[PDB]
């Protein structure tokens, strides 16, 4: 400023303004501060150094298998890991879902996920791929149901059978069938090593269906 | 009244497991060994850094099989825990030397029998 | 061998309600999920409800043993 | 003398640590609690090997402090009247010896030490001789001594040295 | 908050009774 209004937002009038000294004047009594501040002067692991609204916003884009890693919302020293199931459910593993895991881990981060996330990717994607797979507007107990008996009535001897996966409480799969004219459902977890169906764990994704299709012929 | 030299010390204190110069130095160690692991730890003190600098001058012997074998070789004895510590230590060259230095044993045993085990504890060392 | 009667008495449920309010109330972890009160004795409450209190009462007898039982254990009387 | 003992000890513990890391919390307490202490029925405390057991946090009334009487197997240093220990001579003084006896420092005075042992203020590093010069005693040196004194200040102990009987030098 | 542990519920499993008999399809080659 020169012939304008005295520099006030540059160096603060009445109290101290820090800037660069680039003058020593002590004992002619000059002060060259600098008033401006620079004076003084498939499976693609992201980072991010987030609330859990707005990152909702940032998951659609990336196809099956992009695996993100936050920071949780819930306590100190905490983070969540993100992997993508399938279009529109997300399982929000909050590693304090109670994922165990010791301190060391926290200065490497490249094997929890290729250890308990990659595989259980893998295992979740298997299914996707089924043949006979269907989402229903996300999979809701009230839209699942009346397809098994709107179904039956086109093969009554022939009792099909379908997998979906539900939104409101993610990594449970429902699989349903029509033992007779009354609906049941199963639900089944997909932990880290394998599945957990009836309480038993597989080491194959088709070791599941192997063992299911020779089990619910019983009266129950 | 509290005196080594008597062998008297407090009730609580009668009832201690002695310990050897280069058994806390390994314990020591193998404490610091596993603290500086583990990050985000509070790091250790000027106590741990000058204990272990002072053990570390006295080491007579590095192997876990040596301390075992002399404290084994000792405790056959009828000498007091105190006594294991000291003489197994310092390691004196002459049965005179130990005698002198500690007056518990002035009487306590022969003059072969304590050289032929001073002889064996010098050996010992590395 | 637990002898004791099976139900929480009256004045145990209130001193564990207290006690848990307090906790809270000191920026303690909750048990159960909040559905937007505030209150501690309020979310303490809850908790009884759902049988999630991370307290174990020990009963005195005369003679002088004792007995500890967990509150998800026993019957709560209301 | 080092000695490995079991101790007893009770901390509080403030809700907010309560957790799936409750005796981790607790641990770390004891650890940062106990280390390094002095007190004058145990002695000096050099550091905390393993833990026992935790004890039944009891919480007080009307407070939310939780108390745990945890009992733990540490190490101990309580020297004794008598004893003879091998330290190393930090500084040589007119008025005195300097030494280190591992968590404590001990001192010997002229009157201690026998009168062959003079004093060298002419060169440049403090240093005691005889008359023929034949042994040599300095710092940073591995010298023996008999704790005749003890002195515990406040937590801190000081005992006090004596160079009188033989065979006490080089080895 | 707003994301409680979803991997630790427990999944209750539905009981009942159908007395079929065995007329179904059979089972595959794990392979």
């Amino acid at each position: 400023d020169k012939v304008v209004k005295r520099p006030e937002e540059r160096v603060k009038v009445g109290m101290t303004v820090h800037c660069r000294i680039m003058k020593i004047d002590i004992e002619k009594f000059s002060a060259d501060l600098t008033c401006r501040t620079s004076d003084l002067m498939i499976a693609h692991p992201s980072f991010h150094n987030i609330n859990f609204k707005q990152a909702e916003k940032m998951m659609e884009t990336m196809d099956q298998g992009d695996v993100i890693i936050r920071p949780s919302s819930k306590g100190e020293n905490h983070l969540t890991v993100t992997w993508k199931v399938s279009d529109g459910i997300y399982q929000h593993v909050d590693v304090r879902a109670t994922l165990w895991i010791n301190s060391e881990e926290f200065e490497d981060l490249d094997e929890i996920v290729a250890r308990y996330v990659q595989p259980m990717a893998s295992f979740a994607r298997d299914l996707l791929n089924h043949k006979y797979y269907q989402d229903c507007s996300g999979g809701d107990r009230k839209k699942l149901e009346e397809l098994l008996i709107k179904t039956k009535k086109e093969k009554p001897t022939f009792i099909p059978y379908f997998i979906c996966a539900c939104k409101e409480l993610p990594g449970k799969f429902l699989l349903g069938y029509q033992p007779r004219g009354k609906p049941r459902i199963e639900y089944v977890t997909v932990t880290p090593e394998g599945f957990r169906y009836r309480g038993q764990i597989f080491p194959t994704v088709n070791g599941l269906f192997r063992w299911f299709k020779d089990h619910y012929q019983d009266p129950v | 009244e509290e005196d080594a030299s008597q062998l008297i010390f407090p009730k609580e204190f009668e009832t201690a497991e002695t310990l050897l110069n280069s058994e806390v130095h390994m314990l020591l160690e193998h404490r610091k060994q596993q603290n500086e692991s583990a990050e985000d730890e509070q790091e250790l003190s000027e106590v741990f850094m000058k204990t272990l600098n002072y053990t570390a001058r006295f080491s007579r012997f590095k192997n876990r099989e040596t301390i075992a074998s002399v404290r084994s070789l000792l405790l056959q004895k009828k000498l007091h825990k105190f006594e294991l510590a000291c003489l197994a230590n310092l390691c004196p060259e002459t049965a005179e030397e130990s005698k002198a230095l500690i007056p518990s044993l002035e009487g306590r045993f022969e003059d072969e029998e304590l050289q032929q085990i001073l002889d064996d504890i010098q050996t010992k060392r590395s | 061998k637990r002898i004791t009667t099976p139900y929480m008495t009256k004045y145990e449920r209130a001193r564990v309600l207290g006690t848990r309010a307090l906790q809270i109330a000191m920026c303690a972890p909750v048990m159960v999920e909040l559905e937007g009160e505030t209150d501690p004795l309020l979310i303490a409450m809850k908790e009884l409800k759902a049988r999630k209190i991370p307290i174990i009462i020990r009963r005195y007898l005369p003679d002088g043993s004792y007995e500890d039982w967990g509150v998800d254990e026993l019957i709560i009387s209301d | 003398m080092f000695y490995h003992i079991s101790l007893e000890h009770e901390i509080l513990l403030h809700p907010r640590y309560f957790g799936p890391n409750l005796l981790n919390t607790v641990k770390q307490k004891l650890f940062t609690e106990v280390e390094g202490t002095c007190t004058g029925k145990y002695g000096f405390v050099i550091a905390v090997t393993t833990i026992d057991n935790i004890g039944a946090g009891v919480i007080q009334p009307g407070r939310g402090f939780v108390l745990y009487p945890v009992k733990y197997k540490a190490i101990v240093f309580r020297p004794f009247k008598g004893e003879v220990v091998d330290a190393v001579v930090t500084q040589v003084n007119k008025v005195g010896l300097f030494t280190e006896i591992g968590p404590m420092s001990c001192f010997i005075s002229r009157h201690s030490i026998p009168s062959e042992m003079e004093f060298d203020p002419n060169s440049n590093p403090p240093c005691y001789k005889t008359m023929d010069e034949d042994i040599v005693i300095q710092q940073d040196d591995e010298i023996r001594l008999k704790i005749v004194g003890t002195r515990v200040d406040k937590n801190d102990i000081f005992a006090i040295g004596s160079l009188m009987d033989d065979y006490l030098g080089l080895v | 908050g707003a994301t409680p542990a979803y991997g630790a519920w427990s999944p209750s499993v539905g009981s009942g009774m159908t007395p079929g008999a065995a007329g179904f399809s059979p089972s595959a080659a794990s392979d």
